[PDB]
DNA sequence: TGTGTTTGGGAATCCGGTGCCGAGGCCGCTCAATTGGTCGTAGACAGCTCTAGCACCGCTTAAACGCACGTACGCGCTGTCCCCCGC
DNA sequence: GCGGGGGACAGCGCGTACGTGCGTTTAAGCGGTGCTAGAGCTGTCTACGACCAATTGAGCGGCCTCGGCACCGGATTCCCAAACACA
């Protein structure tokens, strides 16, 4: 029939988001969880929507920045594949605990 | 009355960036020249950022600026990005940038 | 209602389009959890924050404004919603 | 009640720059949050400079050295022309 | 006799991290600075406690640096630092564009 | 003039950072981060002294250019 | 006449710091329980710091307190490595660490 | 000859309290300062903004707790506000 | 051919003497904190309006999930060659 | 400056885990309705903090002393790196 090659849709899939500005997680889950965790701090908390909508934008930026650097720990490892020491390192050399 | 602004050649308000320094309590007294000074500045930089992120949407054939054409421009200047280095843009996306190694031989 | 895990409406597709957001071509398959944790600790450090500003305020709803003040206090300032 | 913005100026400035160009308003509302940035920058630094000299006023001098503090080279080369020109203009008449 | 290769590094690093002191020498770094300062004003004039502050945050600097160059070498699985994890740690920490 | 931070310098440098081995080009490398961190630091400790009138840069001046990139310094008059 | 810090049951300076707030330009108008309430806490700050450092100072057979002491305690107490993590501290060097990697089999 | 402001009294006092057979030196004593002064102008700046914020013009020891639990990590936070509050109680208590 | 234990021997550590300089205490002074009192106003409180946050429902479809299948990348192993380390 | 040995880098194999694709399931998204808690604004009046003149003692400069710590030498100990024992 027909199959692409492993990676190639990674790279048309890397240039549609890098391309794109829209935001990369639900917001219905993404609602819940910021709800679930304020619960722990104070009880009966209302939000602004836009309040949600900052939270969103500032997580996908923090976490789009720390994938670079994963990737960057990656490659200099002489690897393709991110791995979970990779977060840590880029983590630990970013001053974050 | 000709206002602050006109007077010193500038586009951004003198009076308004007089009276914020006043009710900021950064001094208990604020210099006549100061207001000025930070007026053209702020027009200064304004202007350069709205000078790229016009070159920018021109080049994607789209005639409004958008925080996408913002961050392009932003992340593409070198002195630009180094002075709104710890900032984030809503809707603004990244650079497109793969590294060579991921891509086929 | 009560609000529980919740954590994992970060489904492995969102999280594979952030990291393809962020240039990377080949995930590992612990990669998932580990992010869920990472943001979790994110997540909680500012929202802290917004609701301490909040409780200050007297008010009862935390507004974007408190969130972008957090994020800032955090060094890490936000464009676009105010402020 | 009353709202402040720098929307109008930084439109004008704008159509200074690319006279057939328009702007949304969310990139309005980016371009007054980092107008206001830098204005809280600058003007802390001034106030921080001026209480460490222990110097009562922000007079230009204050302005021109946090300009040099904050902005990196060529921009602060700049930016000290522009202010410096707009203060001569602005005392001469 | 002879050490074994890469023990007196490890003698050393304990007593480098046990000590406190200044690990650059006083005069050159002194020369360095007024060097510097001479392109930006001329005929400048340092205090003693000057130079010592500007020691002391440089050589925090340097060390920091280098703890991160070493967490981006046992990344790669090396033990010999390179230019490369330099590059890699300044680049994450921010520094380097 | 950058010469001055000797090979052994940055040595126990990288001594006091953990590092157990070190390449060849480390140094040259070094030296230029450790030029530009100075730079970054003297212009604005510069800065601060034209401002004040001065011609002598003081230890204070330093302290507050080191704070001014996030690098706070204690015990010298902060 | 008793003073503001003896009334209050501290030894921090209760009136220097009523003085730094209102000469210190951070606000217009100064509460009462202000000062108490900040001198209380950097008592509290600096109790804890004294604290550590003593039994820095004791681990090493040592009766005065140095700043590789304050550097030790600080590096070693996660709350305060949070609070001071920006910050150099002169003369401090740095917590014993070699990575478990570099160690001879 | 100037006039020069510092809390090596105070700091002393405060080491006597907890470790008393323990000095302190000259540089750890000026490491100390440098610490008290840093974090008093946090703690103010932060008071500051919060009055500012909240269209506010006096700093109260409401203002003071609310920085205090921003800038300390948890626990910290949590003694400190237990201490302050204790102080202010007795400052006002008393007369 | 291989696994395991032992010793001279440099290197870090402990202990005693000693001496020296800064930390701790004491005194005289002064200036900044304290007291008491006046006065202005910042904000605490009540009270009122209206918006925007929450809860729910139904429907569509796009996305998430599970699974099959294959290949390509990570990782272990071997070799060599050279470039940092110890002196 | 030099001898050399370990680590960096190259090459290979393999095996499983990750990417691609397909069908099914699920819940996100959109719209639409309704309710009410709470945010935002306004008027009052009152307690609370700024300001000022007078008092005074707490703190700061200056001197002086001695003990804690630095330093030196001598003895103790602690890894190490061969090194041969012996299975």
């Amino acid at each position: 029939p027909h199959r692409y090659r492993p990676g190639t849709v990674a790279l048309r899939e890397i240039r549609r988001y890098q391309k794109s500005t829209e935001l990369l997680i639900r917001k219905l889950p993404f609602q819940r969880l910021v709800r679930e965790i304020a619960q722990d701090f104070k009880t009966d908390l209302r939000f602004q929507s836009s309040a949600v909508m900052a939270l969103q934008e500032a997580c996908e930026a923090y976490l789009v920045g720390l994938f670079e650097d994963t990737n960057l720990c990656a490659i200099h490892a002489k690897r393709v594949t991110i791995m979970p020491k990779d977060i840590q390192l880029a983590r630990r050399i970013r001053g974050e605990r | 009355a000709k206002t602050r602004s006109s007077r010193a050649g500038l586009q951004f308000p003198v009076g308004r960036v007089h009276r914020l320094l006043r009710k900021g309590n950064y001094s208990e007294r604020v210099g006549a020249g100061a207001p000025v000074y930070l007026a053209a500045v702020l027009e200064y930089l304004t202007a350069e950022i709205l000078e790229l992120a016009g070159n920018a949407a021109r080049d994607n054939k789209k005639t409004r600026i958008i925080p996408r054409h913002l961050q392009l421009a932003i992340r593409n200047d070198e002195e630009l990005n180094k002075l709104l280095g710890r900032v984030t843009i809503a809707q603004g996306g990244v650079l497109p940038n793969i590294q060579a190694v991921l891509l086929p031989k | 209602k009560v609000l529980r895990d919740n954590i994992q409406g970060i489904t492995k597709p969102a999280i594979r389009r952030l990291a393809r957001r962020g240039g990377v071509k080949r995930i590992s398959g612990l990669i998932y959890e580990e992010t869920r944790g990472v943001l979790k600790v994110f997540l909680e450090n500012v929202i802290r924050d917004a609701v301490t500003y909040t409780e200050h305020a007297k008010r009862k709803t935390v507004t974007a404004m408190d969130v972008v003040y957090a994020l800032k206090r955090q060094g890490r300032t936000l464009y676009g919603f105010g402020g | 009640s009353r709202k402040e913005s720098y929307s109008i100026y930084v439109y004008k400035v704008l159509k200074q720059v690319h006279p057939d160009t328009g702007i949304s308003s969310k990139a309005m509302g980016i371009m007054n949050s980092f107008v206001n940035d830098i204005f809280e920058r600058i003007a802390g630094e001034a106030s921080r400079l001026a209480h460490y000299n222990k110097r009562s006023t922000i007079t230009s001098r204050e302005i021109q050295t946090a300009v040099r503090l904050l902005l990196p080279g060529e921009l602060a080369k700049h930016a000290v022309s522009e202010g410096t020109k707009a203060v001569t203009k602005y005392t001469s008449a």
